[PDB]
């Protein structure tokens, strides 16, 4: 090192410090993956041109949401930097009774693939209001949809919100059994599947990220431990 | 409609004007690549070792 | 009608099917066996790049031979010495995300691209001040992939909009969009000649692709799986590409034929990238087996070995004097042999 | 306190065992650090916790060694009161270390928000300045008490154990608390669903490297120590054999980065 290349070396050091400033807000910044589709709920999740991003904070930890707009019918494209992720965020519509198997077939999708086979899948639904006049209506009956609803009996562990029909219970858990169905089969590993029952205009949204985010972390790093 | 018959047509073109490249023996296309990978070989230091004198890495 | 196209482009496909029969006289493995082998060859590597914040995914080699890009999934771009393991210039971003390095040729213009579908190229040579944007550019509805210099006013880029474009740096305007694809391209390659180059896609097929006039000259075979990588021999008259199958191949552009399979019983993972060296005997080839692997051309032989990396490789390439090669890898570690 | 500790019958089968166990130990704890020496360039062994069993196993054999040696060596000889201070700060950097590991998992399981804060400096001037201190303090006043007539270790009967079994004491009560803890945690996992095999698992895994076998010595120093003596000797002096053999045999991510470095070495 003769003395004309020594201010590159200083020139690098303070690149490095400024490297590991950053690290201390990186390594603590938890991010997620939001799917979903339209006519769902994700104008009033949002509100709380290619990829954007909200920020909010929760409970002195900082979170990170990210949402696609420009996402045509291939998805398994641009999955690939999608392993380093902790959760995935899958939003359903659940109000209007069509448009529920597809919903199926993409969380099954998402569940079996090879290369993201570590992460966690957050269920969540919406549009709580649209599906009580719906189920009190005789007109959209579910009976003719899934010709299942005859066999079907409201399971013991249950949670009923007060003032609530047998119906209404029953087909909430019925929405929530049969999502719960495909995740039951495979996984048995890192991975599972945390059913949520949330409003749309409401503020535990929160609480219900941070508990589940809070368990998914504390079961990794017991396993990590060699405790299981 | 007339988007998908015009990339139709403009396929079909590609493929006619295709048609139309000049062709020859792979076997002489492989000896110009022997013989470009036999003349630029001793100005390479990666299959023929050099000494750490001319060497900027040793 | 579309049935009536569909059956009259068949016998097309299969006379030039046939022309590609009649002009393979021969191959590589069997004209090339009287060469001596390139034998064992210890590459064991001297300087440890690190420092990067997480995963890469590029990389790219100056004309000077000194100057070399990398970028992480972080938004940081940082260009080294390779030298002095020092570097330079650390460039922040708006797009949080990145998929692309690119450096010109004068050694001016950097291009950064990623899945944000806009394309930014940064001034590191100011008037006066720091680095600063130049120009941004966007007019793709899908990812952007990957793009690589042609001139200091134009240059060409790949979307995830199953097409390719070009762009010139004055008035910021699509001149001519190269169409023709159907799967989603994801590698694009230059050549010394400024005229041509060549790009593949997922569609397991590759096209030759003309700067001037926008059209596509020569279309390539079926490679089995998506292509992920390519690149272009220094000689301009052949081109090496690679993906998921395992199966590295060599195409010429003369030729336009699969001439060499690069299939081993023991790998079956993946390769991710090519590049060639300037006199074409050798070729590395990152792999998806946590390792990288080098390949002779001339010959179907294996030459060693180039281990080390504790992730997966994500990119590679070779200097201009071919001197070192360098390769980038998931586990947010640089590694340079000499 | 009368010390009660073998007066006959009970003699004979634990000098022999002490060495049997400490050859067992030093073995196994010496194959160990040579593990974590060559097993230092990859990813999964570059954590904290790694660097904690390193050096706790480090300061454990170091210990035994010296206290094997001090086994054979005559009594009212100089170098035998220089080497006590030397035993008696190792077993408290020992003891200290296994603390910090307790503390670490206390952070790490109930406190996962926050595990990642690179503490390399607090862990090493928590780890090796608490014995120092308590070395020094100690000798300051207790000098006298550092050498007997039966041994080369420091007399039982003058007040000076103060620096020890305080100590021991304080470790065994948070390692109460927090195994208590994280069995009750366990516990409340496992009971969304093999009811009796994951919590042995964890509480046997948790039994040697964190150091909660250290209670019969109460036992066996006052009150009734005819038969709480054999279980002390053989589950104390046989630390090394438990520690290597659970955390350097049955850790997943040991074996797979072991493998790693073999298919490297025979790549070559
Ligand atoms: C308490 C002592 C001596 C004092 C000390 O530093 C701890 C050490 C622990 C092992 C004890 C030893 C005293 C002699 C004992 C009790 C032998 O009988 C077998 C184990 C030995």
């Amino acid at each position: 090192l003769s003395a004309e290349d020594k201010a590159a070396v200083e020139r690098s050091k303070m690149i490095e410090k400024q490297l590991q400033k950053d690290k201390q807000v990186y390594r603590a910044t938890h991010r997620l993956l939001l799917l979903g589709a339209d006519n769902s709920g994700k104008s009033t999740i949002v509100k709380q041109s290619g990829i954007f991003e909200t920020k909010f904070q929760v409970d002195k930890v900082n979170f990170h949401m990210f949402d696609v707009g420009a996402q045509r019918d291939e998805r398994r494209k641009w999955i690939q930097c999608f392993n380093d992720v902790t959760a995935i965020i899958f939003v359903v519509d659940s109000s209007d009774y069509n448009r529920l198997q597809e919903a199926l077939n993409d969380f099954k999708s998402i569940w079996n693939n090879r290369w993201l086979r570590t992460i966690s899948v957050i269920l969540f639904l919406n549009k709580q209001d649209l599906l009580a006049e719906k189920v009190l209506a005789g007109k959209s009956k579910i009976e003719d949809y899934f010709p299942e609803f005859a066999r079907y009996t409201t399971p013991e562990d249950a949670t009923p919100e007060p003032g609530e029909d047998p119906r209404v219970t029953r087909a909430k858990y019925f929405i929530r059994d049969e999502f719960l169905r495909i995740s039951t089969a495979s996984g048995d590993g890192r991975h599972y599947c945390y059913p949520h029952f949330t409003c749309s205009v409401d503020t535990e949204n929160a609480r219900r990220i941070f508990n589940d985010c809070r368990d998914i972390i504390q079961r990794m790093h017991l396993r990590q431990y060699e405790l299981l | 409609n007339t988007a998908s018959i015009a990339q139709a047509r403009k396929l079909v073109e590609q493929l006619k004007m295709e048609a139309n490249i000049d062709r020859i023996k792979v076997s002489k296309a492989a000896a110009d690549l022997m013989a470009y990978c036999e003349a630029h070989a001793k100005e390479d230091p990666l299959l023929t070792p050099v000494p750490a004198s001319e060497n900027p890495f040793r | 009608e579309l049935d009536q196209l569909r059956q009259e482009a068949e016998q097309l496909k299969n006379q030039i099917r046939d022309a590609r029969k009649a002009c393979a006289d021969a191959t590589l493995s069997q004209i090339t066996n009287n060469i001596d082998p390139v034998g064992r060859i210890q590459m064991r590597t001297r300087r440890t790049l690190r420092g990067h914040l997480a995963k890469i995914y590029a990389m790219h080699w100056g004309t000077d031979s000194r100057l070399l890009v990398s970028a992480s999934q972080d938004g940081k771009l940082i260009i080294w010495d390779s030298y002095t393991t020092n570097k330079v210039h650390a460039i922040p971003l708006r797009s949080s995300w990145v998929m692309t390095c690119a450096y010109a040729p004068s050694g001016n213009y950097v291009a950064c691209g990623g899945l944000d579908n806009i394309c930014s190229i940064y001034n590191l040579k100011t008037r006066e001040g720091n680095v600063r944007v130049s120009r941004e550019l966007a007019g793709h509805t899908g990812y952007l992939s990957c793009c690589r210099f042609l001139d200091d006013n134009q240059i060409v880029t790949s979307s995830g909009d199953t097409t390719c474009a070009l762009w010139d740096i004055e008035t910021g305007q699509q001149t001519t969009t190269f169409t023709g694809h159907t799967g989603d391209v994801m590698s694009l390659s230059l050549a010394p000649d400024t005229r041509l180059f060549v790009s593949g896609a997922c569609d397991a097929s590759a096209k030759l692709w003309d700067v001037r006039e926008g059209m596509c000259r020569q279309t390539f075979t079926g490679h089995e799986s998506d292509i992920n990588a390519i690149c272009f021999f220094p000689n301009g008259n052949a081109f090496a590409t690679g993906s998921d199958d395992a199966t590295c191949r060599l195409f010429d552009l003369r030729a336009d034929q699969e001439l060499m399979t690069y299939s081993h019983d023991n790998i079956i993972c993946g390769i991710t990238s090519v590049s060639f060296s300037k006199s074409g005997r050798l070729l590395l080839a990152g792999y998806d087996d946590f390792n990288c692997n080098v390949w002779d051309a001339l010959k179907a032989d294996r030459a060693g070995v180039l281990a080390g990396h504790d992730n997966r490789v994500s990119c590679l390439g070779v200097t201009d004097d071919g001197m070192a090669v360098a390769t980038g890898s998931w586990d947010s570690f640089l590694k340079i042999w000499n | 306190v009368v010390p009660l500790e073998l007066a006959r019958g009970h003699q004979v089968a634990l000098s022999s065992i002490s060495y049997v166990g400490c050859s067992l130990s030093v073995l196994c704890l010496v194959a160990t650090l040579v593990t974590f020496a060559v097993l230092s360039s990859v990813s999964t062994i570059r954590n904290q916790r790694y660097h904690i069993h390193a050096n706790l196993s480090f300061a454990v054999l170091v210990a035994q060694v010296l206290l094997l040696i001090s086994f054979r060596l005559e009594p009212g000889t100089t170098p035998c009161q220089v080497m006590a201070v030397l035993l008696h700060y190792f077993f408290l950097s020992a003891f200290a270390w296994m603390l910090v590991e307790g503390l670490h998992l206390y952070s790490m399981v109930i406190k996962v928000f926050g595990s990642e804060d690179s503490k390399h400096r607090y862990y090493y001037g928590m780890g090796w300045g608490f014995p120092l201190l308590i070395c020094i303090i100690s000798l300051s006043f207790a000098m006298d008490s550092y050498g007997t007539s039966n041994n080369c270790w420091l007399s039982l009967a003058s007040g000076a154990i103060w620096a020890f079994v305080a100590p021991a004491l304080f470790v065994i009560v948070v390692n109460i608390g927090i195994l208590i803890a994280v069995t009750r945690v366990i516990s409340q996992i496992s009971a969304d669903n093999s009811a009796f095999k994951l919590t042995a698992k964890a509480v046997a895994v948790l039994l040697p490297i964190l150091g909660t076998s250290w209670v019969f010595g109460v036992l066996a120093v006052n009150g009734c120590a005819v038969v709480f003596q054999y279980m002390f000797a053989t589950l104390n002096s046989l630390q090394g054999l438990f520690i290597f053999l659970f955390h350097c045999l049955l850790n997943s991510e040991v074996r797979a980065a072991f493998k790693h470095k073999t298919k490297v070495w025979s790549l070559t």
